[PDB]
């Protein structure tokens, strides 16, 4: 039984064993960076993983993970930030797999367009990077 | 296509057990290096010594590697 | 905020792609390019489809990084070899061929 407060100031409570899934929290709680929504998402993830810890159940957990993964771009970015901050392997890995599936896409115009990435390659550098990876094209 | 064929076949024959341009011998260096238990002529010898210092050095398989070569 | 990701997040994302996707993303931008030239990602990609080699990862990584790196190991010789047998897994002779090719190339380009 531990109490976690977020930027919203809500003293979200969770069990000690469930909160132990975060290495940063276990080592050391204002938590000025993690937002209330993202903190609630990590709390739900930790609760579900603790329930699973205490196959058919394995694939049910994977399906629940896939359902929870369905969030927009900003939510996924914030989830990655929070997972990196709080030292959670599973959540960071799941978000990384989702982003990898997203970037498994088309020619570089697609990747630069979906992520609003603004490339500024010099013409020499752009052409050279195209030639040095010609095997893929 | 015969030079590389002879180089690789002789290299495999030696590993399982002339100095023109010293081109066959660099390929064997990785063979002795990544081994279980551990490992005009003057200029070629100097380059070979530099290569040896760089990487910390003081049959069906032969049929296969030739086959992938061509 | 994917447009302004740091190197660590880009590396973490790129840890779960294949050779085509990595060499593809290497042309997205400059920071993505720099993260894609990482040796660890290409070592993972090269060793993914080997699954039978063994001599110690330290020795292999040191020698391959000394003789050009794992990026040259892939595009020059590994990709042409895997082109007509995509499903086949590279065993022992493929490594003995590709590393010899890298040694010959390094000695030729030394001068």
């Amino acid at each position: 039984k531990i109490t976690l407060k977020s930027s919203d100031g809500e003293n979200f409570e969770i069990d000690e064993a469930v909160a132990l899934e975060s290495q940063t929290i276990k080592h050391m709680i204002p938590l000025p960076n993690v937002t209330s929504k993202i903190l609630s998402k990590v709390i739900e993830y930790c609760k579900r993983h603790v329930e699973a810890a205490e196959g058919s159940s394995d694939e049910d957990l994977k399906t629940w993970d896939s359902e929870f993964i369905k969030v927009d771009q900003g939510t996924l970015f914030d989830l990655i930030l929070a997972a990196n901050y709080l030292n959670i392997k599973g959540l960071l890995d799941l978000t990384c797999q989702t982003v990898a599936d997203m970037i498994k896409g088309k020619t570089p115009e697609e990747i630069r367009k979906t992520f609003n990435i603004k490339n500024d390659f010099t013409p020499e550098e752009e052409e050279e990077v195209r030639r040095e990876n010609q095997w893929a094209f | 296509p015969y030079l590389k064929f002879a180089h690789f076949t002789a290299n495999q024959a030696i590993l399982e057990a002339s100095m023109n341009q010293g081109l066959q011998w660099p390929a064997l260096m990785q063979a002795l290096a990544l081994r279980e238990g551990g490992p005009h002529l003057h200029e070629v010898g100097c380059k070979l010594a530099q290569l040896a210092e760089a990487i910390h050095v003081e049959g069906s398989n032969a049929f296969k590697q030739a086959s992938m070569l061509l | 905020g994917f447009s302004n990701l740091d190197e660590n997040l880009v590396y973490e994302v790129l840890k779960h792609v294949d050779a085509k996707t990595l060499a593809m993303s290497s042309c997205v931008s400059k920071i993505w390019h720099k993260t894609a030239q990482d040796e660890r990602l290409w070592e993972l990609i090269c060793t993914r489809h080997w699954t039978n080699i063994g001599c110690g990862q330290n020795q292999l990584r040191s020698v391959v990084l000394a003789l050009g790196g794992f990026r040259r190991l892939h595009s020059l010789y590994l990709w042409p070899l895997s082109k007509p047998n995509p499903r086949a897994r590279f065993g022992k002779d493929e490594l003995k061929l590709t590393l010899s090719l890298l040694s010959i190339r390094y000695y030729e380009k030394m001068s």
